[PDB]
């Protein structure tokens, strides 16, 4: 499967483990027990 | 600074290039603080 | 914009590692006195 | 009891040998050291 | 040791056998006093007959609507926090925690004339803000629910008005003891929103929030925990309610030093004052028109009120959230452990 | 809870005998804790906890702290720890006592408010072992707290732009080390001064020429008119035409509004520009008055 992306997305992101969405996600990074779970995956105002 | 517009300009520009900034309207009980991120990945962010 | 204004910086940051200590204590290195156990009660959620 | 103690101390004394030396050198004498310590106070606590 | 109050009342806004023992219950002032206070306190330019109309409309859809005037002794004295929380169940932020309470309270009281008695209560509370006799003058804190006994439409209520909640023996059932209890819609701890500490004694407040906007205003009821004493809880909630304070401020409605410092300015004496003169008073001295009209007032800009009802003297305060059977349905509740009820229900208003 | 809320401040066991003999004498003095725990440490009441941005506070920020913070009373100092009683949460506190820390005497019955040290220098403790200076709030009667709070907020306004008692004068040493608390107080003064004016105030404003004649016909009014540095000047220099007809005047009453919504903003002016009253002296069988330094028997409000 192919995912479109700019031609300038630097390579050092692909020289290790990574995510095709280009942004980490998931329950593992919750930090707190009440943190917004779908604000890690989508909310693009907070840094990755 | 002498003018109160250059100060807001500087404080917005410096916030455009980092994530530690105090992005809140001045709270009365705490002094100043950064916003709580939704997640955390690699440990405690060491301030340079 | 990417212009070098003739000045340089020396970045400083401090990191904190978790170690595993190794202690050696000679025989009779401490003289350890003990007292007497006293007790005082105190009111609570409705009991003692 | 140990609870009425203000400051219980410990004393010390050590004698040191010497060496004779035909001149020219500073002729020496025997020396004695008198040293005193003092204890610290701590506590413990549990509850139910 | 504790204290207990006992009050026999009707069974309209409080059915003390679906209510979990340990919930808080509220007292209601005689409704005939609103029709006296409205005449004086309503704002010049509004018909005070709206509150009278709504109040008459409410008790018609109630129990036996007689002796609801003055000489009537036996009436509906008490109401539960759940009832007021379920009539304004659209103004609470947590929609899921509130609509369930409303559904359970409508389908649990075993009545079809309910849900027509809840719409009337909310209209009455909304009118009371529009006529400037706020609900914080006609409701207060009756004790926690401890023990009851009921008959045909007649209920007898026991409470606990002072002392520790858990040092109270209910001989009926289930460990002979009773714990505090509120529905999760009304609960919010300000020390978390203000980002404050945790370890320490906390107080328990009762907060009314007022919005001043004609024909679409609103009011809700809250129960808050905070590490701030009563003198500084206003500065607390005054910060988390900016958009209501400001909108109420603006959507609900003399150079003496100079002339007194000019030793050549026209000035009369103490022995010259005969104000009956149409010249000496009006024309000679500096004329000025007052026009203190339509200006922001106290009763208009008031956006909230609160009173201290108890305290939690623990090190760290601990509360849960367990969905309990509220008579057929399940509602998100919150159990407060170790509450010692204070008193002297003195309300502090915000501005 | 049925017992009085006890606090246990743990003293460091490495002090000097004089450094703890001074603490032995501070029984009956008032201290304040940010949070109300059962096991506090000596770092929670020293001058380190009254820090705003890493600096010693002024007489205006300390004033805000004294009403923001919980209060307690030191009752006895044993060699190990320090035992204290909480004041304003749990009523049970029988036989509570309080040492008069003030220059002026305390008479029976007065309410007690607590001031940061303004009369000269403070009588404090300098525990140089761990490096903590502990200051204790004063104990001033409520009928005298309100004079000094006024004399200091007036000076705050004057910046941004002596006291007699029982026939004895004193001088203030109140200082303003910055400019934020001054305005945090000025805004409250002006706000509370701004929520008093209403429609019915004009009918009170038309009585100034009549109060000026009743000050010449009577004796008690002639003293009230001297201090009124405005009513005494307007009553001979300004005029007002009759008021307009009251909107819905058949129904409402404006003066009742303007003097009902006036007591509120005056039962708060003291408790916001200053501190509330927490205790009041009730000496059942002890001496009547109290000189500086003698323990009293109080009962919490």
């Amino acid at each position: 499967e192919f995912v479109a992306m700019p031609v300038s997305t630097d390579l050092q992101y692909f020289r290790t483990a990574c995510n095709p969405r280009g942004r980490a996600s998931g329950m593992l990074y919750m930090g707190d027990r009440d943190a917004d779970i779908e604000a890690i995956m989508f909310d693009h105002t907070q840094s990755d | 600074m002498l003018h109160d517009n250059v100060t807001e300009s500087l404080r917005r520009i410096t916030a455009s290039g980092g994530r530690l900034n105090p992005t809140e309207p001045l709270p009365i009980f705490g002094g100043l603080r950064p916003a709580t991120s939704a997640g955390i990945a690699r440990g405690q962010a060491s301030v340079c | 914009t990417g212009f070098h204004p003739g000045i340089a910086f020396t970045v400083v940051r401090q990191d904190r590692f978790a170690t595993e200590q190794l202690l050696y204590a000679e025989r009779a290195s401490e003289s350890y006195f003990v007292g007497q156990i006293q007790v005082h009660h105190h009111d609570a959620i409705g009991g003692v | 009891e140990l609870a009425y103690v203000r400051d219980g101390v410990i004393q010390f004394e050590v004698q040191q040998p010497m060496i004779a030396r035909d001149g020219p050198h500073p002729v020496d004498q025997p020396v004695h050291n008198y040293m005193v310590k003092r204890i610290h106070k701590r506590s413990l606590s549990a509850a139910f | 040791t504790t204290q207990l109050i006992q009050q026999v009342s009707l069974t309209d806004f409080f059915r003390p056998d679906i209510e979990h023992a340990g919930s808080i219950v509220l007292i209601l002032r005689h409704p005939s006093d609103m029709i006296g206070e409205a005449n004086t306190l309503t704002q010049a330019g509004r018909d005070p007959d709206v509150l009278l109309e709504g109040l008459r409309n409410l008790f018609n859809a109630c129990t036996a609507p007689w002796t609801v005037g003055e000489g009537g002794g036996l009436r509906a004295y008490v109401t539960s926090l759940s009832f007021i929380a379920a009539c304004r169940a659209e103004e609470y932020t947590d929609k899921q925690a509130a609509d369930a309470n409303r559904t359970a309270i409508v389908s649990a009281y075993g009545c079809s004339r309910m849900e027509t008695r809840l719409i009337r209560f909310s209209e009455c509370l909304r009118a009371m803000v529009q006529c400037h006799v706020f609900p914080h003058r006609f409701i207060s804190f009756f004790g926690s629910l401890l023990e009851y006994t009921i008959q045909d439409n007649l209920c007898n209520i026991t409470a606990v008005a002072k002392g520790p909640q858990e040092a109270a023996r209910t001989d009926k059932t289930s460990t002979r003891r009773v714990t505090a209890n509120i529905p999760a819609c009304v609960f919010w701890d300000v020390d978390k929103d203000l980002h404050l500490s945790a370890d320490g004694l906390k107080h328990v407040f009762l907060v009314f929030v007022y919005t001043q906007r004609r024909q679409r205003e609103g009011v809700r009821l809250h129960l808050a925990l905070s590490q701030l004493n009563e003198q500084c809880f206003g500065r607390g909630i005054g910060f988390l309610l900016g958009r209501i304070r400001a909108e109420n401020a603006a959507w609900g409605t003399l150079p003496l030093v100079q002339l007194s410092n000019d030793p050549t300015s026209p000035r009369c004496s103490i022995g010259e004052i005969t104000g009956v003169n149409w010249n000496l008073a009006r024309q000679r001295l500096y004329q000025w028109t007052g026009d203190f009209r339509g200006l922001p007032t106290q009763l208009s800009c008031m956006y909230a009120a609160y009173t201290l009802i108890g305290t939690i003297p623990s090190e760290s305060v601990r509360y849960t959230r367990r969905m309990e059977r509220f008579g057929g349905y399940n509602v998100p509740t919150i159990w407060l452990e170790g509450v010692v009820w204070g008193g002297t229900n003195t309300w502090n208003e915000c501005y | 809870m049925a017992m009085p809320f006890e606090i246990e401040v743990l003293l460091p066991g490495e002090l000097s005998p004089a450094e703890t003999s001074a603490l032995q004498k501070c029984e009956g003095k008032i201290i304040t804790f940010s949070t109300l725990r059962h096991r506090a440490s000596l770092v929670d009441i020293a001058l380190s906890s009254y820090y705003i941005n890493g600096a010693p506070p002024d007489t205006l920020s300390l004033l805000e702290a004294y009403r923001m913070r919980f209060a307690a009373v030191i009752t006895r100092v044993i060699p190990g720890k320090l035992l204290a009683h909480a004041i304003g949460v749990g009523t049970p506190t029988p036989g509570l006592f309080i040492q008069n820390t003030s220059p002026v005497d305390l008479c029976n019955g007065d309410y007690i408010c607590l001031l940061p040290p303004v009369f000269g220098s403070a009588d404090s403790i300098r525990l140089d072992s761990v490096g903590l200076e502990i200051v204790f709030p004063l104990t001033i009667p409520q009928t005298l707290m309100r004079e000094i709070i006024a004399k200091v907020v007036a000076r705050a306004v004057e910046r941004t732009a002596v006291i007699c008692y029982n026939g004895r004068r004193y001088e203030l040493e109140t200082n303003l080390q910055h400019r934020d608390g001054s305005d945090a107080a000025i805004r409250t003064l002006v706000l509370n001064l701004m929520f008093s004016i209403n429609e019915g105030c004009l009918l009170l404003l038309a009585l100034i020429p009549t109060l000026l004649v009743q000050g010449a016909h009577d004796g008690y009014v002639n003293l009230l008119i001297q201090t009124a540095n405005c009513v005494r000047e307007t009553g001979q220099l300004i005029n007002i035409p009759p008021m307009p007809r009251i909107q819905d005047g058949h129904r409402r009453f404006p003066i009742y509004e303007t003097i009902s919504s006036w007591i509120s903003t005056s039962s708060r002016l003291g408790d916001t520009l200053g501190t509330r009253a927490i205790l009041r002296v009730c000496v059942f069988d002890g001496p009547s008055t109290v000189h500086p330094g003698d323990r009293t028997a109080v009962i919490q409000v």
